């Protein structure tokens, strides 16, 4: 009784008698009414999730040095001839030629190749990128921290060797890094929309793979109703 | 709201006249009522095993209502 | 100009110029030079984000300059010992800074000298957003052990 | 005064099927498999130690009504049945849930921001915004640089008159609309389908016209400086703006409808349907 | 062998002590040694600071801090250690190319 | 340090500065006890120098957003002859891989990742009002008990 009481009406049952009783059954079913609330409303609050982005390393991880784990979807891909591969080229031959089967074209054939499913990954220069990342309103594009590129270097400015300019232009440039103004350039010019946080999206239908839990949970309990039919009916010497 | 209560109206009359084909006249918008809401109390529910599905059908589409109802109502509860 | 850090705008006869946070830019551009046809012309009006660093720097060291684009070879590669574009144009002595898109590398840091990096920039990787899921083990969530 | 924006608003309207929604089209079946499993498998515990009681019984836990009367009597039939009964509450428990998360974040849209909001900053074919040609307004936009590609947006739509732009806006022939907001707030309280963004813009102040050095000029703007304390001004504004006919506040979050729930009331019609045809066979078996 | 002498946090008597240190930038001395020929030795700041210009003797005069002074003052020689790079250090110094952004 | 010299000279953060004086450290050795005993409510550093701590420990966890950029550098006095060969020889060490091989060593460890803190699941010490009242309802119960017997 007690139990179908906290879970829900199920049966029949040859409930009470004992005016007493009659009502210690009626502060539990209370109390059930009350529990069922809390567990259906704090799992409401377990069916909000975030986006979810993979944290992967950089070029070093399993995820391409050893491609071939998962095989299906590990698709590295890049543009060819150019500065791009050489370093590539130089230094992960194996995994340079491994990826012959996905030259793209330009650039947008290849952002295009990550929402059409056809490809894992791409790689390409930093700060080119980022401001591409910033462009798309699809946000589900979007590249992975910094700290983990590759071969970092930057972007420079070219003097004749050995003129006296270059010392005034390097305190130069570092001022205008000390007084913030850098910033201002770079958020005028290059961050653009999507430097945003993960939305809170519903989720799509439970499925299978999301509910597993409780049908385990139940082919146990089959097993343990079995073996309970088996330990009764040892009882054919009594 | 009320498309509610005339398929309320609806199915309890065709349950009782289906019924009469192999007690049970207007304790039936009883029953049904009850099954929308939650369960009250005992009935003298059907015989005849064809009603025993249609009442089942009706039973599927109150746990329904009622979860739509407690579902939306918790969203005009944030202000 | 084969970037969005430097972007050229074609000259506007609305007014003459485009004076709106820009700067001119010259192109003696040569082509079917079958005839000795003597080349150059004012090509389009100079903006971005390098030229603004520029435009800075010269109010603050206080010099002058005379900006104009490359003919060939967008780049500096090596071809035969000779480089060609953006970085001959500085070891032929036709030139004396170049700004934009120019990396840094130990190939370039023999033939001409370098600024102090104002970019990060390099090698790295793009990938999509991945949905938001349910764990298997949701619905034992919302109940501490104990209860 | 200054500038703001004029919008649409929208009527919220909640986006929903039918009642399938929240349950994967295979977890239906699964569950429809599973009860007749364990229906089988409680027939047995019994007789090797009643079917279509057991059948009931199974069948009738989950959908939580009181029809069928038996009971396992067993051991191993009563601790199955009691985790029977647990998995039918977790199932009902979750679809309700679920339910209750996807009907808190559906919710509209999200209004401009402002003029800072980046929706703006970019242009698309999919949002157009104008205003009225050669007024003050595209005078601060020219001679600005930062809104350079935004002047460069707006010089294809530009209306004639703002007696045009509202009547633009409100058939969706246009997205937003800048002006004074001093000419937009009368908009926003005689009629009420339209809304303001509530940013407060470029700052200004109407005046009035006289050629450079005319001999009215003291007398008139000290004769305006009166009606400031007096209260004139206060009474010519009661007397044609500020009217507040119409107010929002917290667009409702869009009750359902008889347009979406009509899966459910399909499915009873259709269970009306086949009992009419089910209950011959029974004569028939009889 | 890092020849420390910080045995005690400043504000005691300082004995200073052999130590041995290791890491990112030690790894990074080693190549460039292995590349260039060197013989090197290591001692920590006496100051536990990086360092910066401020004013002494109630008066106006600059004086710096720690690690940077103690090259400015010629007691070291070369900065083998995580220094960020600005313009106010660099009139009086000469960094290297940057080795992590 | 760079940090307070960035923000002295700079005057927007004129007020920030101005309570900053009153609590500033000694090493960021002090400064992440400081945090993990709830002294201090942020710190602010290099951040190549921060994202390894993220990883080491996983109870502290930065809020991402980057700050004015540098980059780590080496010192030499004005004018010495060794300053090209090392400024060569770092460029040398970021193609053929080898400071990918000292970060890989040294740094990048992710032993801990953080991911949508969850919604805080009930416990014991809230859910005690049902119980008490169970409780409560077994005790009176041995009360009106006899009063039954008493009314037979
Ligand atoms: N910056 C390099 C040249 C260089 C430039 C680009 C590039 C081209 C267009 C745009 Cl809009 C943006 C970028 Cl960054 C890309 C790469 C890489 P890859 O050409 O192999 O694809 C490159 O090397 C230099 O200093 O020589
Ligand atoms: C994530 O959900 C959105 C919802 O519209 C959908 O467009 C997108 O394809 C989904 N992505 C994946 C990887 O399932």
């Amino acid at each position: 009784l007690l139990w179908g009481l906290v879970f829900n009406n199920s049966v029949p049952v040859q409930n009470p008698k004992g005016t007493t009783s009659k009502i210690m059954v009626s502060v539990w079913a209370f109390f059930a009414v009350i529990f069922l609330a809390s567990y259906t409303a704090n799992l409401a609050a377990f069916m909000i999730q975030e986006e979810y982005v993979d944290q992967v390393s950089g070029l070093s991880d399993k995820k391409f040095q050893r491609p071939n784990d998962f095989s299906p979807p590990f698709r590295f891909g890049t543009v060819p001839n150019g500065s791009t591969e050489r370093n590539i080229r130089n230094n992960y031959a194996e995994m340079h030629a491994y990826m012959g089967k996905f030259n793209q074209r330009g650039v947008d054939d290849a952002l295009l190749s990550l929402k059409t499913g056809k490809l894992d990954a791409f790689i390409y220069d930093a700060a080119v990128l980022n401001y591409m990342a910033g462009r798309d309103e699809g946000c589900k594009l979007v590249t992975i921290g910094s700290g983990k590129v590759f071969a970092s270097t930057g972007y420079g400015i070219a003097i004749q060797k050995d003129s006296g300019w270059k010392r005034q232009v390097d305190l130069a440039i570092l001022q205008l890094f000390g007084d913030g103004e850098m910033e201002e350039l770079e958020a005028l010019w290059l961050t653009g929309i999507c430097h945003n946080e993960k939305n809170e999206v519903m989720s799509s239908q439970l499925d299978i793979d999301n509910m597993a839990g409780v049908f385990y949970m139940l082919g146990a309990a089959m097993a343990l109703s079995l073996i309970t039919f088996i330990s009764e009916h040892l009882f054919y010497w009594q | 709201w009320v498309m509610m209560f005339v398929m309320l109206l609806i199915v309890s009359a065709v349950a009782v006249f289906v019924f009469e084909y192999f007690f049970t006249i207007g304790k039936a918008i009883w029953l049904l009522w009850g099954l929308v809401f939650n369960n009250s109390v005992p009935v003298q529910n059907p015989k005849g095993t064809t009603s025993k599905i249609m009442v089942s059908v009706w039973a599927f589409f109150a746990v329904i209502f009622l979860a739509s109802y407690t579902a939306n109502l918790a969203a005009f509860m944030i202000q | 100009e084969e970037a969005p850090f430097v972007i050229v705008e074609s000259v506007d006869p609305l007014s003459g110029t485009c004076m709106r946070n820009t700067v001119p830019c010259q192109k003696r551009i040569i082509s079917e030079n079958k005839t000795d046809e003597e080349p150059g012309y004012i090509k389009k009006c100079c903006k971005g984000f390098c030229i603004d660093i520029l435009k800075k720097i010269s109010k603050s060291v206080k010099f002058t300059y005379d900006l104009y684009l490359v003919t060939n070879g967008k780049h500096g590669k090596k071809i035969n010992g000779t480089w060609n574009g953006m970085i001959g144009e500085v070891v032929m002595k036709r030139a004396y800074m170049a700004v934009g898109s120019l990396t840094i590398n130990e190939e370039r840091s023999e033939v001409v000298d370098f600024s102090v990096p104002f970019i990060e920039t390099g090698i790295s990787v793009m990938v999509s957003r991945s949905n938001g899921t349910v764990s298997p083990s949701a619905f034992l969530e919302p109940f501490s052990a104990c209860v | 005064q200054g500038l703001t924006i004029l919008v649409k608003k929208e009527i919220p309207r909640s986006t929903l099927d039918s009642f399938m929604q929240p349950f994967q089209s295979t977890l239906w079946l699964l569950v429809g498999l599973s009860v007749h499993v364990v229906a089988v498998m409680l027939y047995l515990l019994d007789r090797f130690s009643t079917l279509s009681s057991a059948m009931w019984f199974s069948w009738g836990v989950l959908l939580n009504s009181g029809i069928g009367e038996g009971a396992p009597r067993s051991f191993s039939a009563r601790i199955l049945g009691m985790v029977w009964a647990g998995f039918a509450m977790i199932i009902v428990a979750s679809y309700t849930a679920n339910l209750a998360a996807f009907l808190v974040l559906d919710r509209p849209e999200e209004r401009i921001t402002g003029i800072n909001d980046p929706r703006l900053r970019n242009p698309s074919d999919k949002f157009i915004y104008a205003t009225v040609k050669q007024s003050s307004v595209d005078i601060y936009f020219r001679r600005q640089v930062e809104l350079s590609t935004m002047y460069r947006h707006m010089e294809k739509h530009n209306y004639e008159s703002a007696a045009e732009a509202i009547q633009a806006v409100r058939d969706n022939k246009l997205h937003a609309f800048i002006w004074d907001s001093a000419v937009l707030e009368f908009e926003a309280s005689q009629k009420c389908d339209l809304v303001t963004t509530g940013e407060l813009f470029f700052r200004s102040g109407f005046g009035i016209g006289m050629r450079k050095d005319s001999p009215w000029k003291q007398q008139v703007s000290l004769s305006i400086l009166k009606s400031h304390e007096n209260g004139f001004m206060e009474d010519l504004d009661k007397t044609w703006v500020r009217y507040q006919e119409c107010d929002s506040r917290s667009n409702a979050p869009a009750t359902l409808t008889c347009e979406n729930m009509a899966g459910v009331f399909m499915l009873v019609a259709g269970g009306i349907v086949a009992g009419i045809f089910l209950i011959f066979i029974e004569i028939a078996y009889k | 062998i890092c020849t420390g002498p910080n045995d005690t946090s400043p504000g005691s008597p300082r004995h200073t002590v052999p130590q041995c240190c290791y890491g990112f930038c030690i790894d990074l001395l080693i190549k460039l040694a292995r590349t260039m020929q060197f013989t090197y030795e290591v001692h920590l700041v006496a100051d536990g600071k990086f360092g910066t210009q401020e004013r002494v003797q109630n008066s106006n005069k600059k004086e710096w801090n720690g690690m940077m002074g103690e090259l400015l003052s010629g007691q070291a020689d070369m900065i083998v250690a995580p220094l960020t790079i600005n313009n106010e250090r660099a009139q009086y110094i000469e960094f290297s190319k940057p080795f992590k952004y």
